[PDB]
């Protein structure tokens, strides 16, 4: 009779950059998954999404990012791209679950919503749910950036904007990583 | 798997033409990666439109571009007389794979 | 940033060829390489592509386990190590800096050099 707070998660606010996503760790819950069940997407890899309920983990995250329409087909395990090397990877053995909605009423700010970032290179392709939050500038040759020749800035900003069409407008993603460990299952739906 | 374009395209000066590639549901319509060269006779190909409408310092504001479904395309407005060039796309196949385009020939 | 293009010259079929191209200045070791081909009266075709730190290597399937990209960061410079080559391998060949450093990729080809021209 103690019921888990997905909502805090769902129901954000604000959520963070693709380049620096945030990570919530859920525990100690009557895990009910009816209250995340129109989204963009609902697909669950290894996991039943009708009886999810009925198979309980030791424990979930949850790994929450906006990105732009035509950036959700990263967020796949076995994919590639400027989001799945640089900014946001699965792994290719996921068991869990990647929901994400359509946020154009919220962050497509007529003005131009500069808020959120992503990275264009990296020093190298990134691990599993590894995260990178270093925005220093990059120096190509061996003069300072105090920005100039030779000078690259690793972030660059989804420019959204309410007149943009659909696959270049964002959608707000949250990525449900179920896992199994060698302690007794805590995270498990109602009965 | 090489993407399909028009031999020859026509136009004149102050008016605006369209230049398309066609892929597949695995390369051009999977990716939003076309990037398109401006080559001249003589000359390496210039990089000038990148990530479907985007372009590095340089390149004239009448050069852009679309993208719908498996096919992209280059639009180019006040056509100049030295916009005479052969144009290339550049499509993300996959696998660390790009592909280029049979090339498309502009003309005034 | 300029990329001089040497090696060329008029090979008999079957026979292995060595291409290369120097990159001025010193930024050569910060960026990814790629080589294209364009034969005369035809579009480019892809070749491959190397890393800036040499560890991850790519090849169009066309020369897959026929051709060998290598580079030289001491030197600063770029090579094609071409085996076997046949009667339809005439063409220009170009080395060309990736827009971005490090890893990067899925942008394009900013930097190109002259070409250097390869025929049998
Ligand atoms: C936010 O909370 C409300 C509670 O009335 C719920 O109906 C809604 O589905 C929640 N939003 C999301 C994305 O879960
Ligand atoms: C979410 O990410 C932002 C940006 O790094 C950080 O400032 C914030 O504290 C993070 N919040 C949580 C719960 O991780």
């Amino acid at each position: 009779t103690n019921l888990c707070p997905f909502h805090e998660v769902f129901n954000a606010t604000r959520f963070a950059s693709v380049y620096a996503w945030n990570r919530t760790r859920i525990s100690n819950c009557v895990a009910d998954y009816s209250v995340l069940y129109p989204f963009f997407a609902f697909k669950c890899y290894g996991v039943s999404p009708t009886k999810l309920n009925d198979l309980c983990f030791t424990n979930v995250y949850a790994d929450s990012f906006v990105i732009k329409g035509n950036e959700v087909s990263q967020i796949a395990p076995g994919q590639t791209g400027n989001i799945a090397d640089y900014n946001y990877k699965l792994p290719d053995d996921f068991t869990g679950c990647v929901i994400a909605w359509n946020s154009n009423k919220l962050d497509s700010k007529h003005s131009g919503n500069y808020d959120y970032w992503y990275r264009l290179f990296r020093k190298s392709k990134l691990k599993p749910f590894e995260r990178d939050i270093s925005t220093e500038i990059y120096q190509a040759g061996n003069k300072p950036c105090k920005k100039g020749p030779n000078c690259y800035f690793p972030l660059q900003s989804y420019g959204f904007r309410p007149t943009y069409g659909v696959g270049h407008q964002p959608y707000r993603v949250v990525v449900l990583s179920f896992e199994l460990l060698h302690a007794p299952a805590t995270v498990c739906g109602p009965k | 798997s090489v993407l399909t374009q028009p031999r020859s395209v026509s136009g004149s000066p102050g008016q605006s033409v369209t230049i398309s590639c066609t892929g597949t549901s695995s390369d051009v319509g999977a990716y939003n990666y076309v990037s398109w060269y401006q080559q001249h006779p003589g000359k390496a190909p210039k990089f000038m439109i990148y990530d479907v409408d985007q372009r590095p310092s340089g390149v004239p504001d009448r050069f852009s571009g679309s993208k719908s479904g498996n096919t992209a395309s280059l639009i180019i407005s006040g056509l100049q007389a030295e916009d005479e060039a052969d144009y290339y796309c550049s499509s993300y196949a996959g696998s660390y794979i790009w592909v280029f385009g049979g090339g498309t020939q502009l003309t005034v | 940033v300029q990329l001089v293009e040497s090696g060329g010259s008029v090979v008999q079929p079957g026979r292995a060829l060595r291409l290369s191209c120097a990159a001025s200045g010193i930024t050569f070791s910060s960026f990814g390489m790629y080589w294209v081909r364009q034969a005369p009266g035809k579009g480019l075709e892809w070749l491959g592509y190397i890393a800036y730190d040499g560890s991850d290597t790519y090849y169009a399937d066309s020369v897959k386990g026929r051709f060998t990209i290598s580079r030289d960061n001491s030197k600063n410079t770029l090579y094609l190590q071409m085996n076997s080559l046949r009667i339809e391998d005439t063409a220009v060949y170009y080395c060309a800096k990736d827009y971005y450093p490090l890893l990067s990729y899925y942008y394009g080809l900013d930097v190109w050099g002259q070409g250097t021209t390869v025929t049998v």
